[PDB]
């Protein structure tokens, strides 16, 4: 079925591969070549997940956990039950994530719109590969990657973090957090501002974008604009993820001690390093 | 059975209702779903259509009630390519001229968008007292080059979003003396020229024209922007 | 092609003094300078700003809070400017010890000052909330901003006021310090048996991640249809254009459903406010009802 306004947009063309072989829809979903690829990768990764659950001995989704190979395996292949499945599932996940992005690109072309959405999605993929590929490789073992389990992969975060004391002190970790908080702050303000203008007080006409500007100038003396806030929201969310991949690719690769020790270059500058008093004196 | 268990259970119930509510709110446009022949589709999903809400538009422009009887209010020059559903509908003539596909436009009101005071939101800079180029390259006077590396005209003015102090269109003078509007987001201002990758030089004349030299309506904006974006797909044969 | 991340050509005109409606124009400042810098990314105009009694009370009360923490840091630094800059992030204004309970009778150097600063912060935040309400009211707008702000205030009220009271000790509040308040966060989790296994904490994370997800989707979507004037979202609500249609159809073809130009902003506001809404609940239940979340988690 279609939206009342959808038909005039369902024209042929825009594909990158296969011409018109896969240029069709299944219900609302556009297929395309990479839609078929996505389905094939996804269907495989899911089967291997079910196969790992059989080897594990449980069909409870809260207990299923596919672990990577043991550190002793280095960066080599492992048997299916001893990390191999994690390795193949990681390949399928990557295939599905990348196929998903290229499918979005085919949809951008058929609709004559920009490629911002798949470009932003690639940052999320970058973060995933930072944890399962880039960092493990640089450290020299797949085992450093995280396990595919609902709760076991929270344990990995905890174990990895506390290996370096309090991960809070990772300076790149602070920056990424600041963007995450600021992003949610900006998202709440933006959604609230549009709704407040489209849904004003009772007995009032719809407000205008000028009211939005005026509200924020009255509140904090500056309005970024209707275009600027969407540029900002895109930037805040991508930077957050960017510094997240950054704060991990340096952990265990170029930094090995507790992150609180990184802040001593400031404390122990030879001039004020000895002045008695204070916290460090 | 402790207070924590009841809190997390109560929340999941609250969240289910919230999602239900959010989905129906996002069904005020484009529903009910239609078959590819325009008739109502049998399966409309589990979520019902929301109850109408009314916006009172400012400046006496009436009221909008959504959801309401939908209408394209324009001909669609497409045709089925398959008995079964889910296949492309092919243009029957010139898609850029017929405004289909990436060249589509919507039948918005043939009126200009207004600012908070009731004045035209967008205006040519020659009619905007006090506005000027404050940073970057001033495109006025520069030649406009199409994807065929030929010159279609020269920039003669900039249409400015006054409340937001933003350039939205370039007014380009064609070889024949007339002008067209080019979306600011589809041009590249360079040192010596303005490059438009979306259109070839001989497709600028095909851009829809406006009725008034000092205002542009919402309908004309959709027609102009649709045409230019449609060039990416339909002007590609002569893109060097 | 052109991506519309930074403005290509800035234009500037007579400053916008804004809508009047029922705003008391006596309390609006003059217009500030234009910033060509900010113009590359958004609007270049600075000001005017509204300065009423609440704003003055908030700004003043907020500067007292800032100055109170300040003089304490200078006192910990022994009044030495060098030691001040060296240990700036290590200084901390701690709440009263557990022995004082909920008494305001703690001497200044043992949590009395933390209570004074907390009073100023309390006045500054709540007077600023009233500010966000009246500014919307003066313009005839909805109060979505004030209600969304309440969600953040809720977590802030739980951390430093509501929960300490239910626990019966100001010592359960957070300290004022850059590093010290990070350490408080770390200990809070260890003491309560790992917050990873607090379901409201996991929910809070889902909405924090989901807010970065949703804003990257929405921001990328509006820029991708800005070639059709998609950022002018209010008029797209009153009069759907091809921008709103292409935006919806991209996502419908991608994942099977879509939003409207208005509906996407209800997704956005709820995604964000649920972060601090669920979080304030998780923190409130920690130590009051549940002592160990990992253990609690294994029984359910
Ligand atoms: C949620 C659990 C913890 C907590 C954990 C963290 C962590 C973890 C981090 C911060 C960070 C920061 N926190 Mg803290 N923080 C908490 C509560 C607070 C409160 C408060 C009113 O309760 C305040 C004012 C702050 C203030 C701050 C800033 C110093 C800094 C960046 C905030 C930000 O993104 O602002 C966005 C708003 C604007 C830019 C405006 N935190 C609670 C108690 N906070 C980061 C930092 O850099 O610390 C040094 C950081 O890494
Ligand atoms: C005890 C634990 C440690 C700690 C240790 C770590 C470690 C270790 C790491 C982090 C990381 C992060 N931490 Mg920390 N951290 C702690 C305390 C905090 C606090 C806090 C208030 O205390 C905060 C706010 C944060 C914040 C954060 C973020 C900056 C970051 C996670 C986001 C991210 O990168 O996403 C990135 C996004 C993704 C990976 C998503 C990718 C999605 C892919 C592309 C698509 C999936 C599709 C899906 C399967 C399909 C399903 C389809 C169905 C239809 C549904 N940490 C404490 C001190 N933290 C992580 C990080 O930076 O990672 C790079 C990380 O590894
Ligand atoms: C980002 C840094 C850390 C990390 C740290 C944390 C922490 C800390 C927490 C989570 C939480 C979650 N994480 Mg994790 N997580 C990481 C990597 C991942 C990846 C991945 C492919 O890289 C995925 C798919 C997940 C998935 C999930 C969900 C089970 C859950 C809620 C996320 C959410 O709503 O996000 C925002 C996204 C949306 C709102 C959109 C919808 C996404 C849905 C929910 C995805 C479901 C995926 C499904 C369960 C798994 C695949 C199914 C396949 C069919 C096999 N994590 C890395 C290693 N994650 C929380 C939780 O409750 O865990 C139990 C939690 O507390
Ligand atoms: C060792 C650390 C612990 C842990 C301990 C905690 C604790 C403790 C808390 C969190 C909380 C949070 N944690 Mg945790 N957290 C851990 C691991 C993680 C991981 C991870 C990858 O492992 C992630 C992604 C997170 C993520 C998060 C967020 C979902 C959540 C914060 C919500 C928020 O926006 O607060 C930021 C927003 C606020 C603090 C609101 C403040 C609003 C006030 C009104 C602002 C006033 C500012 C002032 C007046 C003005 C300043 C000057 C200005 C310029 C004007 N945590 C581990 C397990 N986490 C919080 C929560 O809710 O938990 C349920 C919390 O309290
Ligand atoms: C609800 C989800 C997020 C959120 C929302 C939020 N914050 C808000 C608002 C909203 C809706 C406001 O309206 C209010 C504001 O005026 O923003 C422009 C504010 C605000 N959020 C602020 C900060 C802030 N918010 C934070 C977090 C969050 N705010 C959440 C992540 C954080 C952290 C630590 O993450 C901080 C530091 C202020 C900039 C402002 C409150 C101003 C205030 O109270 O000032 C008084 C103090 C002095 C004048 C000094
Ligand atoms: C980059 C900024 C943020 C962001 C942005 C973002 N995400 C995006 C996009 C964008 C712009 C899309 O366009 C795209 C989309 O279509 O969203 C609806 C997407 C997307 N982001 C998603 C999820 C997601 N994003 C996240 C984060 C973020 N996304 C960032 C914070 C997170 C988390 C945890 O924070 C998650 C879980 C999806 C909903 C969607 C992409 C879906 C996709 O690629 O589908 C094809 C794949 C399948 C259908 C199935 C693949 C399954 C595998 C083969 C097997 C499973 C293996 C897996 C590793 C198991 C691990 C599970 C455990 C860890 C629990
Ligand atoms: C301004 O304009 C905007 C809109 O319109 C006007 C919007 O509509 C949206 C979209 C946003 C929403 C609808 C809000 C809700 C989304 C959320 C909470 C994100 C989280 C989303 C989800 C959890 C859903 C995830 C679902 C999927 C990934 C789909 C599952 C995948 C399947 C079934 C497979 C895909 C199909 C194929 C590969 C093709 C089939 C293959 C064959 C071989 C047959 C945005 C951003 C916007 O700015
Ligand atoms: C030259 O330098 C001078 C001295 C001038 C300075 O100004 C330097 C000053 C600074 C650099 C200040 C730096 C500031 C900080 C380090 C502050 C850091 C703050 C945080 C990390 C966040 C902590 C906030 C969390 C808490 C603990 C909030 C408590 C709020 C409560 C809800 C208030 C509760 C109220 C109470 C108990 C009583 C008051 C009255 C009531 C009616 C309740
Ligand atoms: C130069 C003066 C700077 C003073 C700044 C005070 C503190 C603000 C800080 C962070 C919040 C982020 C603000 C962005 C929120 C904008 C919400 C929104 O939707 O704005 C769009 C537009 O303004 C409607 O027309
Ligand atoms: C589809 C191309 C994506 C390639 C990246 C996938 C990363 C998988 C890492 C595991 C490699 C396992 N192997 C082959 C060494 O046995
Ligand atoms: C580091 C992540 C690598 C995966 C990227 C592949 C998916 C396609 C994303 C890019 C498409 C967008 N763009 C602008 C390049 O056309
Ligand atoms: C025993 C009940 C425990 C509380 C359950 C919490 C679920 C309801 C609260 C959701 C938030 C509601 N509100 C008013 C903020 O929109
Ligand atoms: C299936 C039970 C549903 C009841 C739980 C709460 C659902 C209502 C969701 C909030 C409504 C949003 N609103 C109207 C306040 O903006
Ligand atoms: C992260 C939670 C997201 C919940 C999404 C559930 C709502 C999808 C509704 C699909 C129905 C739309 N349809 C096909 C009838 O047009
Ligand atoms: C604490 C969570 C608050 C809910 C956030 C969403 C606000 C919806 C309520 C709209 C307000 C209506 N009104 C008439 C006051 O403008
Ligand atoms: C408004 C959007 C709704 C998004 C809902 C996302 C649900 C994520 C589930 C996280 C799992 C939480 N829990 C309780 C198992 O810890
Ligand atoms: C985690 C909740 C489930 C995520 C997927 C929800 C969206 C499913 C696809 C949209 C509905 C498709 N259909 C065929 C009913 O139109
Ligand atoms: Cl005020
Ligand atoms: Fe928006």
């Amino acid at each position: 079925a279609l939206l009342s306004f959808e038909r005039k947009y369902r024209v042929p063309g825009g594909t990158l591969v296969g011409g018109n072989l896969f240029d069709f829809w299944v219900g609302p979903f556009y297929v395309g070549f990479f839609g078929v690829a996505t389905f094939f990768f996804a269907a495989l990764g899911i089967i291997l997940i079910a196969w790992s659950a059989v080897l594990q001995g449980t069909w409870n989704p809260q207990l299923i956990s596919v672990y990577p190979p043991a550190l002793e395996y280095g960066l080599g292949g492992a048997p299916l039950a001893k990390g191999g499945l994690w390795q193949i599932i990681t390949i399928c996940a990557t295939g599905a994530f990348v196929s998903w992005a290229l499918r979005e690109v085919e949809i951008c072309r058929k609709l004559g719109i920009g490629y911002h959405i798949p470009f932003a999605f690639a940052f999320a993929i970058l973060a995933y590969l930072t944890l399962v590929l880039f960092r493990p490789v640089m450290m020299g073992a797949w085992g450093y990657a995280f396990p595919y389990g609902i709760w076991t992969h929270l344990d990995w975060v905890s174990n990895t973090g506390y290996t370096y004391g309090n991960f809070h002190y990772n300076p790149a970790h602070m920056i990424a957090i600041t963007f995450f908080f600021t992003n949610a702050l900006a998202l709440a303000l933006h959604g609230a501002l549009v709704l407040s203008a489209a849904n004003p007080e009772k007995g009032k006409e719809m407000r205008t974008p000028d009211h939005e500007d005026t509200f924020f100038r009255d509140l904090v003396g500056y309005s970024i604009g209707t275009l600027g806030i969407h540029r900002l929201g895109l930037l805040l969310s991508l930077s957050a993820v960017f510094f997240s991949a950054l704060c991990m690719i340096i952990t265990g690769t170029i930094w090995f001690d507790q992150w609180v020790d990184w802040w001593q270059w400031w404390v122990k500058l030879p001039w004020w390093a000895n002045i008695p008093g204070g916290i460090n004196g | 059975f402790d207070l924590a268990s009841l809190a997390i259970y109560s929340f999941w119930i609250f969240l289910a209702g919230l999602i239900y509510y959010l989905q129906t709110e996002n069904m005020r446009e484009g529903y009910p779903l239609e078959n590819e022949d325009g008739t109502p589709a049998a399966n409309q999903g589990p979520f019902p259509l929301p109850k109408p809400k009314t916006f009172i538009l400012p400046h006496g422009r009436g009221t909008l009630t959504v959801p309401g009887p939908e209408s394209e209010d324009r001909p669609i020059a497409l045709a089925r390519t398959a008995v079964s559903e889910g296949f492309p509908h092919a243009p029957t003539g010139d898609p850029m001229k017929d405004g289909v596909g990436p060249a589509s436009w919507v039948a918005r009101r043939d009126l200009p968008e207004l600012d908070g005071h009731g004045h035209n939101k967008i205006k040519p800079m020659k009619a905007a007292a006090g506005f000027h180029v404050s940073a970057g390259k001033n495109p006025i006077g520069l030649p406009v080059r199409g994807c065929d590396l030929e010159i279609a005209g020269k920039v003669v003015d900039i249409w400015v979003d006054i409340p937001e102090q933003m350039a939205r269109f370039l007014e380009v003078e064609l070889k024949d003396g007339s002008t067209r509007l080019l979306p600011m987001q589809m041009v590249k201002v360079q040192s010596n020229r303005v490059h438009v990758n979306a259109l070839s030089s001989d497709l600028f004349a095909g851009i829809p024209t406006i009725k008034s030299p000092t205002e542009v309506t919402l309908l004309e904006e959709d027609k102009i922007c649709g045409y230019v974006a449609g060039g990416l797909m339909y002007a590609a044969p002569k893109r060097k | 092609e052109y991506q519309n991340i930074f403005t290509q050509v800035q234009v500037r005109g007579p400053a916008d003094l804004g809508m009047t409606e029922d705003v008391n124009l006596a309390n609006r400042s003059g217009v500030g300078p234009f910033s060509t810098l900010l113009g590359w990314f958004g609007n270049a105009q600075l000001g005017p700003i509204y300065l009423g009694s609440l704003g003055v009370l908030s700004l003043f009360s907020g500067l007292m809070w800032f100055f109170t923490i300040g003089i304490w840091f200078w006192y910990q630094a022994g009044w030495n400017p060098a030691v001040f800059l060296r240990d700036l992030f290590f200084f901390s204004l701690e709440p009263p010890a557990p022995e004082y309970g909920l008494s305001f009778a703690a001497p200044l150097k043992e949590g009395g000052l933390w209570l004074i600063a907390s009073f100023f912060m309390f006045v500054a935040v709540w007077s600023w909330w009233g500010r966000t309400y009246l500014r919307a009211q003066a313009l005839g707008m909805g109060k979505h901003t004030a209600w969304a702000f309440l969600s953040a205030i809720w977590l802030w009220m739980v951390l430093g006021f509501i929960r300490p009271i239910l626990m019966g000790s100001w010592s359960e509040a957070v300290p004022y310090g850059i590093f010290s308040h990070l350490d408080w966060t770390n200990n809070f989790s260890l003491v309560h048996g790992n917050l990873h296994y607090n379901p409201f904490h996991g929910l809070s994370i889902a909405f924090l991640y989901g807010s970065a997800l949703l804003f990257a989707m929405h921001g990328a979507t509006i820029l991708a249809v800005s070639r059709f004037g998609g950022e002018r979202e209010l008029e797209q609500i009153a009069d759907r254009g091809t921008a709103a249609e292409r935006a919806a159809l991209f996502w419908r073809w991608t994942m099977g459903f879509n939003a409207t130009m208005e509906g996407i902003h209800r997704w956005a506001i709820w995604m964000a406010v649920l972060v601090t809404l669920t979080g304030g609940i998780g923190i409130l239940l920690s130590g009051t009802v549940v002592d160990n979340w990992y253990v609690w988690g294994q029984n359910h």
